[PDB]
């Protein structure tokens, strides 16, 4: 909805709700991982060489 | 390796393909000096006839072929491939000869 | 310098433990009180 005469001041730098956005994306990232597998037995001694090139 | 005259024969030489390659085909009549046929994968120098089919170089995991069409008795020449791959090192020796025995 | 009739309140033990990898294993030592270890049953 549109408004007439009323005039407010804004400030992007001390603005809030960006902080909770930065919290929420991190929390969503962490919630999207616990149903997936761990990679514990992979830390092991590797016998390595160069690829054929 | 033998087919009837006027026909096409299929001649392959060397390893399977790995990356983008450039092939070279040389021929040699017995008792004489060596001789060029095909310098790029499907390109031949001037003064040389057509009907020599080569393989494209883009195909991966294939073998280089050489198809001779409208053969004759003069085409009885020992053949030599020379491959250049972009993954393998430089081959300082030539490939294995595939002698043709014409009919 | 222990008197024979008094008993040690500290025991000194060494054992095996897995390292960060799975293949290596190491020998390490530590201290414990007598009220935490018991005798399994020469050596
Ligand atoms: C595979 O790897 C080898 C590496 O040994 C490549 O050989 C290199 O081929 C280039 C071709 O241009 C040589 O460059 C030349 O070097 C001289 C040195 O002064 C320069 O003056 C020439 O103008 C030219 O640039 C290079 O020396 C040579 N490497 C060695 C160690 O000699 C080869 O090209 C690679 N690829 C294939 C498909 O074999
Ligand atoms: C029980 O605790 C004692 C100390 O309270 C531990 O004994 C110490 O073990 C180390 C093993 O590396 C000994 O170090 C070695 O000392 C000799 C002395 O010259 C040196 O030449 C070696 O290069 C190395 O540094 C240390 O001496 C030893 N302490 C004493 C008093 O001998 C011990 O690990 C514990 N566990 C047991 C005995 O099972
Ligand atoms: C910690 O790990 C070490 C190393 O894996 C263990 O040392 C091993 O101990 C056993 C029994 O003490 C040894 O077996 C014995 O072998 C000797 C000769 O080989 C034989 O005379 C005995 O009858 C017995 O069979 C084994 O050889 C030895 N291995 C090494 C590399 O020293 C140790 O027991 C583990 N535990 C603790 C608490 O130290
Ligand atoms: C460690 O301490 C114990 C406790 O004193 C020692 O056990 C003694 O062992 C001798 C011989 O086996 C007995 O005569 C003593 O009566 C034991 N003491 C007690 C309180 O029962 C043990 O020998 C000690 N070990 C070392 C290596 O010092």
């Amino acid at each position: 909805i549109h408004l007439e005469n009323v005039t407010e001041e804004f400030n992007m730098w001390k603005n809030n709700m960006v902080e909770q956005m930065h919290t929420d994306i991190i929390s969503l990232w962490d919630q999207s991982l616990k149903p997936c597998v761990k990679l514990t037995p992979l830390c092991v001694t590797l016998q390595c060489t160069n690829v054929t090139n | 390796v033998s087919v009837a005259p006027g026909q096409t024969a299929r001649i392959t030489c060397g390893e399977e393909s790995l990356g983008s390659r450039s092939v070279i085909w040389y021929q040699q009549r017995p008792g004489q000096a060596p001789s060029l046929i095909i310098y790029n994968n499907n390109d031949r120098p001037s003064g040389i006839p057509d009907r020599f089919s080569g393989s494209p170089g883009s195909t991966f995991g294939t073998t280089a072929t050489l198809t001779i069409t409208s053969v004759e008795a003069g085409d009885e020449a020992d053949y030599y491939c020379h491959i250049w791959d972009s993954r393998r090192p430089t081959n300082w020796v030539f490939g294995e000869g595939t002698t043709l025995i014409v009919l | 310098n222990i008197t024979d009739d008094m008993r040690g309140e500290l025991k000194n033990c060494s054992f095996n433990m897995t390292t960060e990898l799975r293949d290596k294993k190491q020998k390490v030592y530590s201290l414990f009180y007598r009220l935490d270890v018991v005798q399994i049953n020469s050596n």
